[PDB]
């Protein structure tokens, strides 16, 4: 009896293995039957448009550090409503030369960091040291930010930089440019992902920062093409990494760029680029599915086999026809 | 205000509350677990603040399927359980939930678990005997009113007999109850002392508060707490003497020492937790006489390795007055309640404790034995007419007097109707004083089995 | 015992070798019907006919 | 053959549709030694079943606000940073069904042996509640081991949770694959009430042996009724951890239908050094021998999923048999003493007692059982009562072998039955004896029908007398089993029999046993 | 799109590489070292990926004159060896580069050390047994063709001379291809190997890989597993028995503990890695031997401390069909192979496998040295007078067993002088029977020390 | 490749230099001895150590 078991289990692992090739002869030949029909360009349109019908029926800071940075967000508000253009790009220069001025002087920044509760005496050393080198709103803001308690040192810079940055995202609401200077962020983006030497140069702060600045400019922002806000934060960043990624740096300013808007940007990928009209109803579906305003940035991928593949948040919504054959693929019994 | 995990590491969950609302130590926070098939409220206890609103806890129950980011709720006080005459006749977990009947004492009044205990003028300067109207214990190893008393013994040497035995004489003699802290059960063994009690009908007369082994070592190392804490409700309140079982307290203190590693303590000599010393303080100072009123506790200690050096039971036995040892070999005999004369032991016979005659007959009582137990070897392998005169009547003397040291338990009162004897001390002392003397050397040995004082071993000498 | 472990393994290798023709010749229908069912498969996951 | 070889795949073709729900990603950010780390996954839930792109799988075991540690399923080597890891909506799972008899399963329920799939009935996840203090009932049935020694000294009844403890090559494995095949008879019956089905998880053994025991089985008719949930050593820590958990669950499904199930964890130690493993490369803080806090917590909520439940849940039982591997015989050791205090009773088995013959081992005396007699038939109940006391009285004795004639007459006859209730207790491998056989065995030493065979024969006057019995005699078999006590008449049968045989019984030194 | 070295420790190096290109697991990857004393292409494996494109690996050759900054470029593939009949007579280094001529089998076949265990489908029990010749073994330690075996011991207990001894009684004879992994073992003795089987011509059907100790972590890590793809090579690919020497397997995981630390892995017992068991069990796993494909595998292992308790030891215990173990304390005593006959076991030592005859001499040889072993005790302080007759005169006998079991094996003349002999197992087991039994008690015991068989007793009781 | 493990018990004993028969060994053994060392001396370790 258990040998016509074993023959039986034998003939069951034939019928398997047998199954097993039979399926992947299948899925390579509609891997080939998909590869020849997604090249077609009206075909491909229709399998977005497929994608986006079917689509119709759907912060590392502590505590401490989180909450300053909230007052700090809030007494820029306030201030904001009186500043100028010129005055917003004071603003934003002297708040990044205070942030150079904390990164260099490390003694200086920790006790301007210290969780003390007292603000008096820190407050004191600030315009002690700093008082008449700047401008009046600058030190406000500038002081708010010493006042409250941070969980570390560093976030004190990521303090004052914040408002560096949101100085100038301000001025690009003064001249309406918001659209464009989120483009030209997202550009610059994209272009500092590829070619990675160029991001790693851009990486090192042990050099001096104004080289940083000048291959920045030799390279990206020195070209009429970059947009007046856009080449100033550049700039403003590529002054105060402090270690991090320049790419990476780059497309989190801008996510900071349309999350000041009120917006979520939501990566996408496709096959081609496509027209304006699934554009605007792919923008139209994502917004109602997450109820909030998107803003749709595309990435180039034939290698998708004519799909669409979105990323926003923790959250993805995948129909690219290569991780449907995937699936395919793998669900073979 | 509410917290939020953000950090989950087994038993151990970190919740960040908003600045001002941060819960104080040993805090009870509550936790939604959602998934359906794992769907629990995770009580975790605040063991630390680690700064920057957040707190370290150790989860009551097990933490599979929580979720970073779900709302932590403080209820402002410490686990609290169920305290009153309710609790009787119930088994409770480590923190206050029926398990017989679930939902049961929610709206009692609730005492949290984390008391101090008495204040040092409220002790008792006097240790005071307990009489508990056994012959072994009242004799050879008295108890003591307010003390802890070891019991070592093991499976069929009549442990839960003997604790049946105590609490009816606890709720019989002295008009008190009993709590049994049922420190890590195992579940089948929670389960049949649960069922024994019901059967004898002393159930009404305890309140059971198992913590399970299969639980988180958080409320195995809270239900010691829970359990005292009903004590003292009812020695402080109710006005009633406790006799609260800890069985086994050696549980209590490796709940600890696994809870220290979880929150990452350094581990003291020889893995214990740094604190082992201070834990144990704060269990047993607890178990105390205050205002006349007793705490009494039962607690049953395993010694690791055999080894009574071991931090663990070295720092229980700082505090255990006396210890009662169960044995195979007495059970064997038929001498029920099976404590060994000779093993167990006491710190209170002493002669200023009880009295010069108490001392006196009681030490005449372990010599006899003491040679008895030598004679044995003799006895088992040269035979019995292989020993002198001399040595032949003291074989018969302490034959019939650790015969005599049997007695018809409450407890045996359920198997054969006859009613259990509450032998006075003064009477077991002058018994045992004609016993070591001979005066009943020519009575019969199945004369003495089972029977309660002098009146019983004569009518039991007539009716053979 | 012995020689019932020898007829079951001459009985096996029997039809381990017959298997393996009964596969060869399956494997051809096989790939007679692999057209379809992979025309059937794209239509699938392309959400419309081929 | 049949048209199935296509019909299945045009099945799956019609069948399958992939369809785009929204998924929560985490990436990679560091990997190594079986450990993941995953940032992302917002609504991750502890212990939870991540996967990852190159089809592997991971536990969400780790969650801090920077990263989910996840311990790798298994296939680590494919994982890099970077990936992305997609959340499953379930905790860890494992299909339950009666279709797991006869199959080999890795902890997550997938079948190793080769065979076709498995028809699972149903997914238990493998953290669900043990059953409460109110659910349980007194256990009660005996689950007989076949192995006298067990089964007449610590006796195992079914709802308890019995360890098999001892240094290496000192009997364990085989205790537990004789108590397997024991449950062969009550299989056989069809009763649901009698049938005993078995799970032997093999955690961190060589493949080898895995397929040794599985041999064992077969070759014994115990592979109809048993599973192997098999975490071999080539697999990641992680499935050594979960193969308890695994074997729990396919378990527990059947004990909450009502069904008798028998577990035998070997060895609970590699589960403990998985764990350990896993929690010292997660950065969990250590303990005695390193390992984490809630090692103990591990065991316990293991084995306490093995008990009887009340009539009121179908009064089916899990029978655990863990089985421990002591280092020099050192029961003191954390995971010994920790699964010493969870256990309900401990055979221990040690090598010197191997050596000197006294195979299966069992360390008598050491060894204990606290259900105790509830767990035994009136009739074993009965006749191994004085078995215990003869042997303590034997061991004490033992120094006195060499002067039997200067003790007392009760001394060396106690010394005599002593040495053959020994012999009596001595059984072969893979040859359990049914429950009536045990009882006529140690019927035989306690009541003192051995007394004039010589020690050295002891074993083969017992084999050869139930060998008549069962043939020509099997009324008191029949008796035995039917009825669960010797009785008076039945005992009377078995001691003619007996005094019949001792005059046809030839002793190996020539000498006449009457 | 090569990377960078960040971090040099000792052994480990740490890589960064651009973001797109950061090389998988196990992978190889070759940094230069410029410095002319040290000059060399450095081989290292990635053994982490940690982060920020960043990875950490385990440098093959010593790391002595790396530079940081130094540029470090991906092989795309693990560490590969050379496979074929061409390894067969030649000495291969971890990395595949052969020794006894450098350059050779750059152009063979090259398969990945790494590669997932035979599944669990394919693999099927041993249980033939290899008559070594040796009494011991043959006797109480059967051995398993095809197998698993393994010669534990203390340090310098004569594990090296055995496995020689062994090569000596398998291979010289063996149709198939052996080969030989010196892991972490003494250069000296591998040349040794290397000299005798040159000149026994078996060299040419043997394969030696060497990663003696002079070598770091690296190649004591992975050179088990570069031994182990030519015998997996073998078995596959070709379908030839195997024999499968390693010398010695603890040095693998003596390697890992050695990079454990510096890999960022916390210590587990004893100062061992976490991944002690899973590290170890991959490659024990990859030795078993599959259906129809036999790898009759020796493994001697290394007992640290001379404690057969230490994680090491006892984890590969698991792995292990036949277990023989040498002890210092046997060594001591003048016994040569020096095995603990109680300790070493095997599972093919069966009543089924071996024989009645065979499993009952070696059952009442273990009970007889079992009770020498008790007895010892006694009589180093009583004396062997005070023992009972029977028992003095199995003292007698336990002694005249434990020096027959002693043998002069071929591979240990330079450590007596005379010539080696085979014992047959008929032999074997006819001439314990008669020990155990006593044929032979009139006989010195000093005649059974070093003889090797029946008629070498008869000589040398004879020449005494 | 051996050793020489002096033990002070045979040092206070009168046997200098100490040398534990026992444990002591060389592994090279008579490869490094001369013809008539070897000769002589072949099995006078384990001999002493008997
Ligand atoms: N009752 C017995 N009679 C005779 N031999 C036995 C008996 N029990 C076990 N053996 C033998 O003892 C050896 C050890 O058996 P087993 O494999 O069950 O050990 P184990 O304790 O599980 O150890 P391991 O750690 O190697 O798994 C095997 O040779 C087995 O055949
Ligand atoms: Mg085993």
């Amino acid at each position: 009896a258990q040998g016509a078991q074993q023959i039986q289990l034998m003939r069951q692992q034939l019928i398997r293995q047998l199954r097993t090739g039979l399926g992947a002869e299948a899925v390579n030949k509609a891997a080939e039957i998909v590869r020849a029909h997604v090249a077609d360009p009206q075909a491909q349109s229709a399998t977005v448009d497929r994608f986006l019908s079917e689509l119709e029926q759907m912060s590392r800071l502590r505590a401490a550090s989180r909450q300053s940075l909230a007052a700090l967000v809030e007494k820029f508000d306030s201030v904001a409503g009186g500043l100028d253009a010129d005055g917003l790009t004071n603003l934003a220069d002297e708040l990044a030369s205070v942030a150079k001025l904390l990164l260099s002087e490390t003694a200086l920044n920790k006790h301007l960091a210290e969780p003390t509760d007292d603000s008096a005496p820190k407050v004191r050393l600030l315009e002690r040291l700093l008082s008449d080198k700047v401008s009046a709103t600058t030190l406000d803001l500038l002081r708010t930010a010493v006042s409250n308690r941070w969980s570390t040192e560093s976030n004190l810079i990521d303090a004052v930089e914040h408002t560096a940055r949101l100085a100038l995202l301000k001025r690009a609401e003064i001249a309406g440019e918001v659209d464009e200077v989120e483009e030209q962020l997202f550009r610059f983006g994209r272009v500092l992902d590829a070619e990675p030497r160029l991001s790693a140069l851009l990486s090192d702060y042990t050099t001096p920062a104004e080289g940083r600045v000048a291959l920045l400019d030799k390279a990206l922002t020195g070209r009429p093409g970059v947009n007046q806000t856009a080449a100033a934060l550049l700039s403003q960043t590529v002054g105060l990494l402090r270690g991090e990624r320049a790419d990476e740096a780059v497309i989190d300013l801008a996510e900071l760029a349309v999350s000041r808007r009120g917006e979520v940007v939501a990566h996408v990928s496709a096959a081609a680029e496509l027209s304006d009209a699934q554009r605007t109803r792919l923008t139209e579906v994502l917004s109602r599915i997450y109820g909030r305003p998107v803003s749709v940035q595309l990435h180039v991928d034939p290698e998708l086999l004519g799909g669409l593949s979105i990323t926003v948040g923790d959250e993805v919504i995948d129909g690219s026809i290569a991780s449907r054959l995937a699936a395919a693929q793998t669900g073979l019994p | 205000t509410a917290g939020r995990v953000v950090r989950i590491t087994g038993p151990v969950v970190d919740v960040e509350f908003p600045r001002g609302s941060v819960p104080e130590l040993f805090n009870a926070l509550h936790a939604e677990i959602t998934f359906g098939a794992l769907a629990k409220t995770l009580t975790l206890e605040v063991a630390q603040h680690l700064g920057d609103s957040l707190v370290r806890c150790i989860s009551m129950q097990p933490t599979d399927g929580l979720v970073r980011g779900v709302e932590v709720t403080d209820t402002g006080a410490s686990i609290s359980v169920p305290v009153g005459d309710g609790v009787k006749g119930h088994v409770f977990n480590a923190l206050g939930d029926c398990l017989d009947d679930p939902g049961y004492g929610k709206d009692f009044e609730h005492w949290s678990i984390h008391r101090k205990p008495p204040a040092f003028s409220d002790l008792e300067p006097r240790t005071e005997m307990l009489e508990t109207g056994l012959k072994v214990v009242d004799l050879l190893t008295p108890y003591v009113r307010g003390g802890k008393i070891a019991l070592f013994g093991g499976a069929g040497v009549g442990k839960t007999v003997l604790i049946q035995e105590m609490i009816n004489r606890i709720a019989r003699n002295f008009g008190g109850t009993s709590v049994f802290a049922g420190v890590g059960e195992r579940t089948r063994e929670g389960n049949d002392l649960w069922v024994e009690l019901a059967d004898a009908n002393v159930l009404k007369d305890t309140a059971l508060v198992f913590g399970q082994m299969d639980e988180p070592p958080g409320t195995r190392m809270r239900v010691a707490l829970s359990a005292l804490t009903m004590a003292e409700f009812f020695r402080d309140e109710q006005g009633q003497d406790v006799l609260l079982f800890i069985d086994n307290i050696f549980r209590f203190t490796q709940a600890g020492s696994e809870v220290s590693t979880l929150l990452g303590r350094m581990p003291s000599a020889v893995g214990y937790q740094p604190t082992l010393a201070d834990e144990m303080g704060e269990l047993q100072e607890r178990i105390t006489s205050t205002r006349g009123r007793s705490i009494t506790s039962m607690q049953a200690v395993y010694v690791p390795a055999d080894d009574y050096t071991d931090p663990a039971p070295a720092t229980t036995f700082a505090h255990l007055d006396a210890t009662t040892e169960l044995s195979r070999a007495v059970f064997s005999k038929g001498i029920f309640p099976a404590v060994d004369p000779l093993a167990s032991s006491s710190t209170i016979l002493d002669p200023a404790i009880v009295g010069d005659e108490h001392y006196r007959v009681a030490q005449e009582v372990i010599r006899i034995l003491q040679r008895y137990k030598d004679l044995q070897d003799i006895i088992a392998i040269l035979g019995i007419d292989e020993l002198s005169e001399e040595d032949k009547q003291l074989v018969n003397r302490a034959r019939r007097i650790e015969r005599f040291l049997s007695q018809n338990m409450m407890a045996a009162e359920q198997f054969t109707g006859q009613p259990g004897s509450t032998v006075p001390l003064k009477e077991t002392i002058e018994a045992f004083d004609k016993l070591t003397k001979g005066e009943f050397d020519h009575l019969p040995e199945q004369a003495f089995f089972l029977i309660g004082g002098l009146d019983d071993l004569a009518k039991k000498a007539e009716s053979l | 015992r012995a020689q019932a472990s020898g007829e079951v393994a001459q009985t096996l290798t029997q039809a381990d070798q017959q298997l393996s023709a009964q596969g060869d010749q399956v494997r051809s229908g096989l790939e007679s019907s692999v057209d379809g069912l992979s025309a059937k498969l794209a239509s699938r996951i392309l959400g419309v006919d081929v | 053959s049949a048209a199935d070889i296509e019909g299945a795949i045009e099945d799956y073709v019609s069948s399958f549709s992939a369809d785009t729900e929204r998924e929560e990603i985490g990436t990679v950010i560091d990997a190594g030694d079986g450990i993941a780390h995953v940032e992302g996954l917002p609504s991750v839930m502890t212990q939870e079943l991540l996967e990852f792109p190159g089809g592997v799988l991971g536990v969400a075991l780790n969650l801090d606000e920077h990263s989910v540690g996840a311990v790798i399923l298994g296939e680590f080597e494919k994982i890099e940073e970077g990936q992305q890891v997609k959340r499953t909506g379930e905790v860890l799972s494992v299909p339950v069904g009666d279709a797991f008899l006869g199959r080999v399963v890795n902890p997550l329920g997938q079948p190793i042996d080769g065979q076709g799939d498995i028809a699972a009935e149903t997914r238990r996840a493998l953290e669900l509640q043990a059953p409460s203090v109110v659910q349980r009932q007194s256990v009660s049935e005996p689950l007989q081991t076949g192995i006298k020694a067990i089964d007449a000294m610590t006796p195992i009844g079914r709802g308890q949770r019995q360890l098999i403890i001892g240094d290496r090559k000192t009997g364990k494995t085989a205790v537990c694959v004789d108590t397997i095949l024991n449950q062969r008879e009550a299989w056989l019956t069809g009763d649901p009430k009698q049938q005993v089905r078995c799970v032997y998880v093999a955690i961190g053994q060589k493949g080898t042996t895995i397929a040794s025991v599985k041999r064992a089985l077969e070759e014994g008719g115990a592979m109809e009724y048993t599973t192997i949930v098999a975490a071999p050593a080539s697999d990641a820590a992680g499935f050594k951890w979960l193969a308890p958990y695994t074997g729990s669950a396919i378990g527990q499904h059947w004990m909450y239908n009502g069904k008798h199930v028998l577990i035998v964890f070997d060895d609970l130690s590699k589960q403990a050094d998985a764990y350990r493993a896993i929690s010292l490369l997660l950065r969990r803080p250590p303990g005695r021998e390193a390992f984490p806090g809630d090692v103990f917590y591990l065991h316990s909520r293991l084995l306490e999923r093995c008990a009887k439940l009340s009539d009121e849940l179908g009064g089916g039982s899990m029978t655990g048999l863990p089985i421990i591997e002591t280092k020099a015989n050192d029961i003191s050791a954390f995971i010994p003493t920790n699964v010493i205090s969870i256990t309900d009773g401990q055979c221990f088995l040690e090598s010197d007692l191997f050596n000197q013959g006294v195979r299966p081992a069992i360390n008598v005396g050491v060894s204990v059982s606290r259900v105790g007699g509830a767990a035994q038939i009136k009739a074993m109940k009965e006749v191994a009562g004085s078995l215990r006391l003869d042997l303590s009285q034997y061991r004490e004795l033992e120094a006195f072998a060499a002067f039997a004639s200067d003790l007392d007459a009760a001394s060396k006859a106690q010394l005599d039955r002593g040495a053959r209730l020994v012999e009596l207790l001595k059984q072969p491998q893979y040859s359990p004896l049914a429950v009536e056989e045990q009882v006529v065995a140690i019927f035989l030493g306690t009541q003192g029908h051995l007394d004039s065979v010589p020690v050295e024969d002891v074993q083969r006057f017992e084999s050869e007398l139930l060998e008549h019995v069962k043939a020509s005699h099997s009324d008191i078999f029949d008796g035995i089993r039917e009825t669960k006590k010797l009785s008076e008449e039945a005992e009377e049968k078995l001691v003619s029999v007996i005094n019949e045989f001792k005059k046809g019984f030839q002793a190996s030194d020539g000498s006449s046993v009457v």
